[PDB]
RNA sequence: AAGGGUGCUUGACUGUGAGACAUACAGGUCGAACAGGUGAGAAAUCAGGUCAUAGUGAUCCGGUGGUCCAGUAUGGAAUGG
RNA sequence: AUCAGGACAUUAUCAUGUAGAGAAUAGGUAGGAGCAAUCGAUGCAAGUUCGCUAGGACUUGUUGAUGCGAAAGGUGGAAUACUACCCUUGGUUGUGUGCUGUUCUAAUUGGUAACUGUUAUCCAGUUUCAAGACAGUGUUAGGUGGGCAGUUUGACUGGGG
RNA sequence: GGACUGUUUAACUAAAACACAACUCUAUGCCAAACCGUAAGGUGAUGUAUAUGGGGUGACACCUGCCCAGUGCUGGAAGGU
RNA sequence: UGGACCUAAGCUGAGGCUGAAAAGCGUAGGCGAUGGACAACAGGUUAAUAUUCCUGUACUUACAGUUAGACUGAUGGAGUG
RNA sequence: GGAGAUGGGGAGCUGUAGCGAAAGCGAGUUUUAAAAGAGCGUUUGUUUGUUAUUAUAGACCCGAAACGGGUUGAGCUAGUCAUGAGCAGGUUGAAGGUUGAGUAACAUCAACUGGAGGACCGAACCGACUCUCGUUGAAACGAUAGCGGAUGACUUGUGAUU
RNA sequence: CCUGAGUAGCUCGGAAAACGUUAUUUUGAGUGAAUCUGCCCAGACCAUUGGGUAAGCCUAAAUACUAAUUAGUGACCGAUA
RNA sequence: GGGUAGGUGGUAAGAACCUCAGAUCCGGAGAUUUCCGAAUGGAGCAAUCCGGUAGUUGGAAACAGCUAUCAUUAAUUGAUGAAUAAAUAGUCAAUUAAAGCAAUACGUGGUGAAGUGAAACAUCUCAGUAGCCACAGGAAAAGAAAACGAAUGUGAUUCCGUGUGUAGUGGCGAGCGAAAGCGGAACAGGCCAAACUUAUCAUUAGAUAGGGGUUGUAGGGCUUGCAAUGUGGACUUGAAAA
């Protein structure tokens, strides 16, 4: 229940400081990526510790983003669909790609995928806005059968 | 009954008066809403939360 | 004459009040006499609404002015009498 | 949450005021008889705005030392510039707000559909779909509400009403 | 008089009462509308407007005149509250 | 005639849901004949009953061994019922 | 303390001065300017036992249809649900279909099938339309004699619910 | 450095308090302080003054009654009681 | 153990019994204790049926005897474990609890009517009456000043008279009833979390176990000393005694 953003910038840029007015659940507690800590420390004495924490989170975010981009662009995803004699009858949902990511040893959470559901067969490439500056692009092949 | 799934607070049953001050048996039901919680060792499904407890869990970070 | 008009005005006062009236009560009726301070007329004395007998509903409750009155430990205030 | 417009208001912004006369376009509080000068004149097209139907506050294209008839000249019940205060109207940088119309879901609803529990019309978890700040729910306070609850419907009466 | 096959007030009474196929009208587009309860839940309905609920009349032949003053019902957004 | 064989309306109800409390709802589930399936007839006896006692005539579903033969086969699927 | 009188325990109550609502005053108080008047005053005892009355507790007592909460109740009976059974006997001979004539095809007609009808009579059965009898009857609802329905909205059994 | 926070007060209705909602305690909905020079109480409220230190827990003691067992008792009735 | 000479409960004189080598009876201590019954394997229409398992036995086997085990819920623990990789949920397994009944008596908490009166009645009254549900107890609750209260007042609470029908409250109507104090029975105050610190939680724990600490005649944590060699409990079993 803090008053400071936590490592994810909201709508059109607000700086990293004590500015998030608390409606209670509007977008602050709506996003599960926010801080849960006492308030007496989080006025000025814990500000430097929070800056160090934000730097650590930024660097690990960059490292993990690069790792995921590398392992995604080296290992493209594969599924299969039932075809209407050349027309795509099967359906593909983001649940399937989330499951594949989770099985491949790199869990992707439920709070970064905001794209529409995919409908179609053949090779697809989608640039997923998981990150603002270091986003990734995924390639998927669905076998027609 | 119509009580929240976090604490125990019985609904209020008492007497209400009219413009002529007529004693009538009236009821007040506690303000409960369905809310989702997340914590260790399961117990993450939707429960019933009172607003009085909702504010406390909001500031105390019960998720 | 208690009537007509003329004149001074406003006792169509304040505090009462012995004594009576007739009645379950609530009540209601007259009223000597005194104190103050008045009007009338020189004073005398009168004036406690009309010539009298009909011409209204308590008690709360709430409201207004003033009050030698009280004022939840003290002062006020508030709340009151 | 977000998008847009309008408003209710105002910091700041300038314009904005003619009875008859005053040789003039006069709203009330004043020191007040000088001051405008690259805070560059007068003349030349006039505009933002006012608009009474006559012009005004300022100005740019030009301009280069002109003057001000509104100090002073005199006027009216109100008399002039330099400037301290304040009224009518129009705008008006700026915010506080809700309201009108909306976009999105991640809150939330579901007797959309699917998977597992479970070889189960329920239910549990998950996904999907339609919605989506609404509905429902809680309270407060309205409007409506003989479906229901409680009661009331006086007395004398030369029979009762 | 009512169309009738019929329902009947056990233990006073069967019709000119009710009933009926039918006719008429209103409301209802799915968590239908309505109803039970408080709520889960449940019928309607494992239904979809040629259907359902409710209102009125009651084979068939022919007609159902006027009036929205008042009440209701609906629509209405200007103005007063 | 029945149960150990099976259900209809129905009953209860782990869970679970709702509900001031007791409690109500309802799923898998388990019960629930008035039915379905299911293999006995003739005669005789006793104060008293009897296709149950007896006589003769029968049959079925069961278990094990044995002989002989064959690839059989559900807690599932279909027909049947 | 034989659960005794009692002893102890004086906490409180009466009267001992009152006036009023009071600041307070005081054999005076309040009303009033009043020392005017008026009112109230101007000590006249306490505790028990007893009787009667009165007050609340059911309070001389008997008496109702009352009201509220809880509870058993579908086997009487109403309706519904799943599931058997039954309707004798006698009548009528629809629609429909067939054949032929017929008509351009139809339609129509004559003969045939056919057994249908909230069709008819009338046992069982169901209900009770009427006269008499009885009305402390045999019976807290019946008896002879007749009655209607009596193939369908027909009756009824079983078990279950409200 | 510390002294019990969605805490107290407050608003809309209440309940308990002699109490009909009034100081005092509490809540169905909302609300949001204090840090010991604190904060609360002193039948609204303030200043002054005095008293007090909650919002965590526990605590036999006196007191109500004998369905039941034991010993004894009754100015209790003596089989229409 | 006491413990004696007749006894074998009663409609039964009896018959058959046994008996002073010490019965019976009485009092303790046990065992036994068919079935139903919260009922607990499933059901059931109460004292009934059908049962599952692990063994024992007759038998070639079925079958049939003999035992014990076999409800649900909550907590703990371990394992398996889908949607969903993992983990969960769920499933299985093992351990522990009340689970129920009854004294019309209470006590606590919750729910929650009426008529009576006002010679009417709605506010009110009886009344949080009765009643219903849950709880535990033989006693319970209430209990330590955010107490009272207006006095150089007291210093847990509970209960009895008094205060007192006082001050008052209520269509100021019916009605309703104090708060202190006094006389009394009895009269113990304690235990936690926090700042502060130690060891353990991938020691980001913001948790675990410790020293400390229960505050207004303010006190504790903090830095820093002298002391004090104990008392009472709200309190452990051993031994004896009465």
């Amino acid at each position: 229940m803090k008053v400071i953003l936590k490592q994810d910038v909201s709508n059109l840029g607000k700086r990293f400081d004590v500015v998030d007015v608390k409606d209670g659940y509007a977008i602050h507690f709506l996003f599960p990526k926010k801080l849960a800590a006492p308030l007496t420390k989080k006025s000025l004495q814990d500000r430097d510790l929070f800056l160090k924490k934000q730097q650590e989170h930024y660097e690990i975010n960059k490292a993990l983003s690069h790792k995921l981009k590398e392992v995604i662009e080296q290992t493209e995803l594969h599924f299969s669909l039932k075809e209407h004699n050349g027309r795509p009858y099967g359906s593909i949902i983001t649940k399937q790609i989330i499951n594949q990511a989770h099985t491949k040893g790199m869990a992707l959470q439920k709070f970064m995928f905001k794209d529409n559901v995919r409908l179609g067969f053949g090779d697809h490439e989608i640039t997923l806005h998981i990150f603002e500056d270091t986003t990734a692009v995924l390639k998927v092949k669905v076998t027609p059968d | 009954a119509k009580k929240d799934q976090l604490t125990l607070r019985g609904p209020l049953y008492g007497n209400n008066r009219s413009h002529s001050k007529t004693i009538t048996r009236r009821k007040w039901n506690v303000n409960l809403q369905p809310c989702k919680v997340k914590t260790a060792d399961g117990k993450t499904t939707r429960i019933l939360v009172s607003t009085r407890t909702l504010r406390t869990l909001k500031k105390h970070n019960r998720l």
